[PDB]
């Protein structure tokens, strides 16, 4: 929540949400070092095996 | 910074091209104190091992 | 989760947390709208209400 | 009003925020900025328009 | 090894070395994730910060 700033968050200003463009806590681009389910919006990123 | 919100905005503030062009012609350096900060090396290798 | 039927009406009592994760429709909403998991106001109300 | 409730949320439209919304967002310095927009309706204390 | 292609920097490392173990230091990490993008630079100025 502290990093969301949720005071001005609002819209779709692209296909990405607002605070996506915000902070790394928020987009999709931005990978957790451990993972166990790759998420629904793997389509922006790519990967590498 | 409410009312310097115009000058911190333009694309010009956040285009590397000329700073990354007079880098390249400023080339290495060549001082001795140098000549240990100028070396890495970075490679690409697939994950599959 | 079969039985239920949320009712999102209120400027406070809407919030999609609860209702949004009830219903597989409001959550495909919501994935396509990432933006819109606010509180203050919230996610848009029905033309209802 | 229950059972269509969730045929608000299958399409899939930006909904715009009010102007009320719109006004909530600012801050007390930046609420008497030139940047700001919809001071042109903020005209009674009493009513809103 | 690609210190220059990771999102976290050795500035996140440093931090991490020497930080109590308190809230605190917990979500002084979040804050250290704020984008420096321009259109980051126009909201998380908005905001008074």
């Amino acid at each position: 929540r502290i990093s969301a700033l949720p005071g001005l968050n609002n819209g779709q200003l692209a296909e990405e949400p607002l605070s996506a463009y915000v902070n790394a806590l928020h987009d999709h681009r931005l990978w957790p070092p451990f993972v166990t389910h790759l998420p629904r919006n793997m389509e922006g990123v790519q990967v590498v095996a | 910074f409410v009312d310097a919100l115009k000058t911190l905005c333009h694309p010009v503030l956040h285009e590397p091209a000329p700073c990354l062009q007079t880098f390249t012609e400023r080339g290495p350096p060549s001082e001795p104190a140098m000549q240990r900060l100028l070396e890495c090396r970075f490679q690409q290798e697939p994950m599959g091992g | 989760i079969e039985y239920s039927l949320p009712v999102p009406f209120h400027r406070f009592y809407s919030n999609p947390t609860i209702c949004a994760a009830l219903s597989d429709d409001i959550k495909r909403y919501v994935t396509e709208f990432p933006h819109y998991h606010r509180h203050d106001g919230g996610f848009p109300l029905p033309t209802a209400f | 009003a229950a059972r269509r409730i969730p045929h608000f949320y299958r399409v899939r439209r930006e909904v715009p925020r009010t102007v009320n919304e719109m006004k909530q967002d600012f801050v007390v310095t930046d609420f008497y900025k030139v940047g700001n927009i919809t001071l042109y309706t903020e005209l009674h204390p009493f009513f809103d328009f | 090894a690609h210190e220059y292609h990771n999102w976290l920097r050795s500035p996140f490392s440093r931090y991490s070395a020497t930080c109590p173990n308190v809230l605190h230091s917990v979500m002084t990490l979040a804050a250290m994730l704020y984008k420096i993008s321009p259109v980051s630079l126009v909201l998380q100025t908005k905001a008074h910060i």
